[PDB]
């Protein structure tokens, strides 16, 4: 039973330092991830990822993996309190809204915070998130976190984790904790590593996007605009040098003599047109490429910025790198086993037609029966 | 560092009767 | 080219001395509690035959109150290195501000001087200090330190204040565990080449921050190593009622927006707490 004693050890001895309520996330980190939400491309990547994961479903049903017949779900009025819960979060919020900040805060730093207030009977009453840039965390003497302090010097709630908390008969906390997901990483360290976030790997193309969009801002002002740059010599009695200015610029569209032909008897004068490309001024070629690097290290087919590359964006990145990691870390303490946290695949509106042949060509198999006929495409029973 | 000494107390019985 | 994750520190602490103090959790910066100074008598042993009786005298109840004095500081970066770098110099500079904070609260609880810091028991000078004797060698009259002493000073005590600990430095207890008596033996811990009772049952805390007599354990004194009268030696006091010690807020760390002229980023570091002495009647002082 519960080991108490993990490897994780090794780390406290001299590494790290215990009681000191250290930051989770660097703040070159924050800063990052806050000059991110202003670029074009960056927020625009971040704002699709919290998008869509806001559109997904939720609600509480039984694992398919249910082993357990003594089933964790303790009450069954616990658990209608979790679906209200997880479909209505703490007032002035909704379950989309909360699927929002998670997703997006995992996207920026890699952890996903929360709270609960369990009234007193393992009956969860609100979840609220947490702000991941000011939130800091307290270890214990062995190998993991004992309480989160949330605020500098007026807000101190030592929030406990769930590891340490005052739990029922049945192992459901009765007072309010804390969830502190997180990304792992290389030489594990669980929790004393540095995050994992696309936001390490884009620095450079995002410093060359802003250099040589500014370039571009700047040239666009500055560069003179006007053609045909006349020159005279010095032997034309300023006083006529005037006329021949006025014989040339009024030919302009409206004016005196519009669209007629310029003629100098005597003092040949000497025009040169001016090219004035300015259509290159962002160095197209060297600015999508930064912008294919930061958008396909979000996990972005480039085509998204047809249908083929939208069931690929949905099936292969979303699926397993936000909504697996997100229901995971709320099954694993959010209810008992036999239960968990789940969302309808069949919500998600590009995947429907999908769904739709593979329970067409699955009815014409024979050597088969009728439930995992049903399993193999959702419907549990 | 400086070879620093070690001393400790020596044989201290008295302190009232001084010896002839 | 090979750099390794060892971060070899070597500094030290002093031991403790919170836990033996009364503790108090005050939220505003100013208390306030009542004292007896005395009962005072009320009623003689009056004669027989005397429709009569004395006033006697009443005794007297004061006020007295206490304020919590604050502990600040301030440290910046150049956000370059701290870029750059392989290391956290973030938690570096919280744990080493943690640190001082300890050390310092520490040292001025001890022997804090009067304004903006609590006064310490050592510079109050009001728990009574017991001299001891000197010595005679060879007609010379240097100062010495014995067993018989500290045996004598540990039992001085009051009986009725209650029991009360003792604190020392280690330097005195080795002293005090290497004596020889007249032919050759040790007084304590004979024929098993140390001397190491237990501190928790023998009711002596030890610490490393003390005025340490014995300086830099080269005092012994025969000749010109004489403890050069006028040391503290070690103290003993009912804690738990001489001194007490008042929390307010633990430590807080903000960044200073403002200030940071975008080269230099800068955090700030305080809190607040203090210390007093009750009736420094129950508390002696053991010297040279």
């Amino acid at each position: 039973p519960a080991p108490s004693a993990n490897p994780a050890k090794i780390f406290i001895r001299r590494f790290f330092s215990a009681g000191v309520a250290k930051n989770v996330v660097s703040y070159s980190n924050v800063m990052a991830a806050q000059r991110a939400m202003e670029h074009p491309v960056a927020f625009r990547c971040l704002d699709k990822l919290g998008l869509t994961v806001q559109s997904v479903k939720w609600d509480v049903g039984k694992d398919p993996q249910n082993t357990q017949v003594g089933d964790g779900g303790m009450s069954a009025s616990q658990r209608k309190a979790l679906q209200q819960i997880l479909q209505r979060p703490n007032p002035t919020m909704s379950g989309a809204q909360l699927r929002y900040s998670a997703a997006l805060s995992w996207a920026c730093f890699g952890r996903m915070a929360f709270k609960v207030s369990v009234m007193s009977d393992g009956s969860v009453n609100a979840i609220w998130p947490l702000g991941i840039p000011f939130l800091k965390q307290k270890f214990d003497r062995y190998g993991d976190v004992e309480s989160f302090q949330y605020g500098d010097e007026a807000g101190k709630e030592t929030i406990p984790s769930f590891t340490k908390v005052e739990k029922n008969d049945k192992g459901r906390p009765i007072k309010n904790y804390a969830f502190m997901i997180v990304k792992p990483s290389i030489n594990g360290a669980m929790n004393f590593d540095v995050q994992n976030t696309p936001l390490q790997a884009i620095g450079v193309p995002v410093a060359l996007y802003d250099a040589l969009m500014a370039r571009a801002i700047d040239s666009a002002d500055g560069t003179p605009n006007s053609k045909w740059l006349v020159t005279a010599s010095r032997d034309l009695d300023d006083g006529q040098a005037k006329e021949v200015k006025e014989g040339i610029e009024e030919t302009k569209p409206g004016g005196d003599n519009g669209g007629e032909i310029i003629f100098i008897a005597g003092t040949d004068v000497k025009v040169q047109e001016m090219k004035n490309d300015l259509s290159d001024i962002h160095s197209k070629v060297p600015l999508d490429d930064q912008a294919r690097t930061i958008a396909g290290n979000f996990g972005i087919p480039i085509a998204l910025l047809y249908d083929e590359s939208r069931k690929a964006f949905f099936e292969d990145t979303i699926e397993p790198g936000y909504l697996t990691p997100l229901e995971d870390g709320f099954s694993m303490f959010l209810c008992g086993a036999g239960y968990r946290v789940i969302f309808d695949r069949d919500s998600i509106p590009a995947l429907r037609k999908s769904r739709a042949d593979i329970a067409a060509t699955y009815d014409k198999v024979t050597f088969i029966t009728e439930e995992e006929k049903r399993e193999v495409t959702g419907w549990p029973a | 560092a400086a070879p620093s000494r070690l001393v400790q107390p020596g044989c201290f019985i008295c302190r009232g009767v001084a010896v002839s | 080219p090979q750099v390794l994750a060892l971060e070899v520190d070597c500094n030290i602490e002093c031991a403790s001395l919170l836990d033996l103090y009364g503790q108090i959790e005050v939220s505003r910066s100013t208390f306030t509690y009542m004292k007896i100074a005395d009962y005072g008598q009320l009623g003689e042993y009056t004669c027989d035959a005397k429709c009569d009786a004395e006033f006697g005298e009443p005794g007297n109840i004061r006020h007295l109150e206490g304020k919590t004095y604050d502990y600040r500081g301030v440290f910046c970066f150049n956000r370059k290195n701290l870029q750059e770098a392989n290391y956290d110099f973030l938690s570096f500079m919280i744990g080493a501000a943690q640190r001082s904070h300890r050390i310092n609260r520490n040292q001025a609880l001890m022997i804090g001087k009067g304004v903006n810091e609590p006064k310490g028991w050592l510079t109050e000078n009001c728990f009574p200090v017991f001299q001891t004797l000197p010595v005679d060698v060879n007609g010379t009259s240097t100062p010495a330190f014995l067993a018989q002493d500290w045996r004598r000073f540990v039992t001085s005590f009051p009986a009725e204040y209650g029991e009360a600990r003792s604190v020392m430095h280690q330097n005195v207890f080795g002293y005090l565990a290497a004596m020889v008596d007249a032919n050759g033996r040790f007084l304590f811990g004979d024929g098993d080449l140390t001397f190491t009772p237990d501190l928790v049952r023998e009711r002596i805390r030890i610490s490393n921050c003390l005025p340490d007599p014995t300086e830099g354990n080269t005092k012994g004194g025969t000749g010109q190593d004489a403890f050069a009268a006028g040391s503290f030696v070690a103290a003993q006091a009912a804690w738990k009622t001489a001194f007490y010690a008042v929390e307010k807020r633990p430590m807080f760390f903000e960044q200073y927006e403002g200030g940071s002229s975008a080269w230099c980023v800068k955090y700030q570091f305080g809190a607040e707490d203090g210390g007093f002495v009750g009736c420094c009647e129950h508390g002696r002082i053991l010297q040279i």
